RNA sequence: AAUCCUGCUCAGUACGAGAGGAACCGCAGGUUCAGACAUUUGGUGUAUGUGCUUGGCUGAGGAGCCAAUGGGGCGAAGCU
RNA sequence: AACUGCGAAUGGCUCAUUAAAUCAGUUAUGGUUCCUUUGGUCGCUCGCCACUUGGAUAACUGUGGUAAUUCUAGA
């Protein structure tokens, strides 16, 4: 119950079994038998050997995102009031509007009179 | 291991430190992006369901 | 819910800025007080003067 | 099965002992080889010597023992996982398929 | 403390092993091997972490007439590390030291096998690795 | 562990330095003496614990585990009030300097004692309790005499007489 | 029929002006030799086991064969 | 503070390379490109938001990892 390793062919290496080879640049390497390590030393591709962990996945052999509407508060403002607003009546908001419209009239009336 | 939680809704992103492999198991040699359900933390953390967002090594 | 984490919103740290942002955010129909509806944040210190003031609305 | 293992297997490897058979009754486990071919009968006694050094007074606690198979370059250590790593084969889907 | 134990040998009297320091000594001719008593007929042998009397055959010409001690850093003979680990190399090589132990390079090129790096803690540090 | 300006600030008191150096004969403990003083008291000297300080600044000083080269430490410390009623010399306030100079043990090196006793005014005689009055420390008891100097004792290694030895306190 | 050595500790200790510098108990290992064994690593390999492949031969395919073991890759058991 | 636009291809140093190579004079690019500056050109084409659209993304609030970098992650 050491580590449990993996050779270049994909299967595990149990302790006791196999062999390891360090390479001069660094690079170490483990093989279940002298099968896998002949085929790594021969520098065939395992994606060309049918038994191996590699080709099985890429020959595909044995084979949503998330949206929120999330309403929370703002800085500087209420959480229960920030609903009621924009959820306000239509008649309060035509009544906003319209006193706007007066508004603009009454500074059109404050803008002529300074223009005078 | 320090495990920070996010949740969108509320904020006040907190850190949980968890000293059991046994219940890390359910993240452990999952992918990140990949939405997996944290119950195994404790019964307070039932019906709970998470998703990976990040992580840092061992050396930052 | 644990406590700390799923409790105590932490509001938006900014309001939208874009005309907009803010008009669907509010359900504004056509021109309903919308130069007075962007969110005035006061900002409140202790050795001077409470104030608010309101973004820039652009757009 | 060691304390850490858990596992449910027994002793004998994956495919019987080579040139033994099943091992169903008791057996001692020995650190080292011991004379003899495989099925030959062995006298244990106990020891004429006083064990006093370090290793004889040693506790041994197991942490794994292997059982691959010794019929080859086996890399499997139970029935349940070589089927868990290969997958449904050809005569495990002809004899569903008959069998239904 | 805790001695080494035995490893697979692998390089007689005779080996040619590359070496992986920077003295400029391109390789070292094994030549005996320190601590062997011997047996008729038998060749002193050397695995990792041996030290070792060696004669550089390529290299400058001020290292090449002359006999140094050595150490086997990485040995191509795959040995069993105690463990059931049987490492092995892609090359057999060595470093030029003194009889103290102090590594006469400055530092050392490819892996250096636990067992070499143990025994000799200045070689250790100028490893760039250690297998 | 105080900065330059105060370093100079006690540097012009005349009447709190003191200039002594630790004699004794080789392998007395005048090395451990002067790291746990460099420990304790020190201008800006901590309280490390690796092994030998800078009294040994050499390497093959530190390889061989001999002391060859003198080396100058300064220390700095202060002192009670009630601590300064005993110095009836010419005391000037609670600070206190000292000029230590690590002499080196060996008979061949009689000149480095010779060097650091000309400039010293005290000395610290280190005596071990187990081995008594050795050779070299009567050599350098005969020097620091012979120039003047005020010798002041102290007993090392006290605790290889009470356990290695384990002398009764009688004959202790 | 066992043998010898080294490392650690004792201990930079005893002894010695100094330089230097041990020993007994204990621990960890190695050398030479002996007796075994094949779980592991390696070697062999005509299981003529399974692929590959040259020349030819069976009308072609398939399946095979001959070339004193055609050659070569990997290789169970066994021996080592 | 940050995004965006521009600059960082100028200047400064040195003379290692290099013998129709560099370079000097001359000459062509009717054999090519060209931010920047200026002057042309910007309703010339018939084609349920325009009283003006969308997703963000910074800086920013907060949770940090690393012994360490003008490292960055998570919401
Ligand atoms: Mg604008
Ligand atoms: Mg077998
Ligand atoms: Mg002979
Ligand atoms: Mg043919
Ligand atoms: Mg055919
Ligand atoms: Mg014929
Ligand atoms: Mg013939
Ligand atoms: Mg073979
Ligand atoms: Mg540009």
């Amino acid at each position: 119950m050491k580590v449990e390793l993996c050779s270049f062919s994909g299967y595990k290496i149990y302790p006791g079994h196999g062999r390891r080879y360090a390479r001069t640049d660094g690079k170490v390497f483990q093989f279940l038998n002298a099968k896998c390590e002949s085929a790594f030393l021969s520098k065939r591709n395992p994606r060309q050997i049918n038994w191996t962990v590699l080709y099985r996945r890429k020959h595909k052999k044995g084979q949503t995102r998330r949206a929120v509407k999330f309403q929370r508060a703002i800085t500087g403002a209420s959480l229960a009031d920030i609903m009621a607003k924009r959820n306000q009546k239509p008649e309060v908001r035509k009544a906003q509007r319209e006193q706007a419209i007066r508004a603009a009239k009454e500074a059109k009336k404050a803008k002529q009179a300074s223009k005078k | 291991m320090k495990l920070n939680i996010s949740f969108p809704a509320t904020g006040c992103q907190k850190l949980i430190e968890v000293d059991d492999e046994r219940k890390l198991r359910t993240f452990y040699e999952k992918r990140m992006a990949t939405e997996v359900a944290a119950d195994a933390l404790g019964e307070e953390w039932k019906g709970y369901v998470v998703r990976i967002s990040g992580g840092n090594d061992k050396q930052g | 819910d644990i406590p700390g984490l799923t409790d105590t919103t932490v509001p938006r740290r900014l309001g939208p800025k874009r005309a907009s942002r803010i008009r669907k955010l509010f359900n504004l129909s056509k021109e309903d007080d919308v130069r007075q509806y962007v969110v005035r944040k006061p900002l409140n210190k202790e050795g001077k003067k409470p104030r608010t003031k309101a973004p820039k609305i652009q757009r | 099965s060691t304390d850490y293992d858990l596992s449910d297997k027994s002793i004998n490897p994956l495919g019987g002992f080579v040139h033994y058979g099943e091992v169903t009754n008791d057996f001692v486990m020995l650190k080292g080889c011991v004379v003899g071919t495989k099925k030959r009968v062995l006298t244990l006694r106990k020891s004429l010597l006083v064990q006093t050094k370090r290793r004889a007074l040693e506790k041994i606690d197991l942490k794994f023992i292997d059982t691959t198979s010794k019929f080859g370059h086996g890399r499997f250590q139970t029935m349940e996982e070589k089927k868990a790593f290969m997958g449904p084969l050809k005569k495990d889907r002809i004899a569903k398929e008959e069998g239904a | 403390s805790g001695a080494k134990f035995r490893i697979s040998l692998g390089l007689p009297v005779g080996a040619v092993i590359n070496c992986a320091d920077n003295t400029g000594a391109k390789n070292l001719y094994i030549i005996s091997v320190k601590g062997i008593k011997g047996r008729l007929n038998r060749l002193p042998a050397a695995g990792v972490g041996d030290m070792v009397m060696a004669t550089v055959k390529k290299g400058k010409p001020e290292l090449r007439k002359k006999v140094h001690p050595a150490v086997v850093i990485r040995q191509r003979k795959s040995y069993r590390r105690k463990d059931g680990v049987f490492l092995y190399f892609e090359d057999n090589a060595g470093v030029i030291v003194n009889n103290k132990g102090e590594m006469k390079g400055s530092a050392i090129t490819g892996p250096v096998a636990k067992e070499c790096a143990d025994l000799w803690p200045r070689i250790a540090s100028n490893a760039g690795s250690i297998a | 562990n105080f900065t330059v300006d105060q370093i100079r600030a006690i540097m012009d008191k005349k009447a709190n330095i003191r200039n002594m150096s630790v004699i004794a004969h080789v392998d007395h403990g005048k090395s451990t003496l002067t790291d746990s003083l460099v420990c304790k008291a020190g201008i800006i000297a901590s309280a490390r614990a690796g092994e030998t300080r800078f009294t040994d600044t050499r390497k093959d000083e530190q390889e061989r585990c001999i002391t060859i080269k003198s080396t100058a430490i300064s220390l700095f410390y202060e002192l009670s009030e009630n601590d300064l009623n005993f110095i009836k010399q010419s005391k000037d306030g609670a600070g206190f300097l000292i000029n230590l100079i690590d002499s080196p043990g060996h008979v061949d090196f009689s000149s480095e004692v010779t060097a650091a006793l000309r400039v010293t005014d005290g000395a610290l005689v280190v005596v071990d309790c187990v081995s008594g009055v050795c050779v070299q420390t009567e050599t350098v008891l005969r020097q620091a005499i012979a120039e003047r100097i005020k010798p002041v004792l102290m007993m090392n290694k006290m605790d290889r007489a009470l356990l290695e030895l384990q002398l009764e306190p009688e004959e202790l």
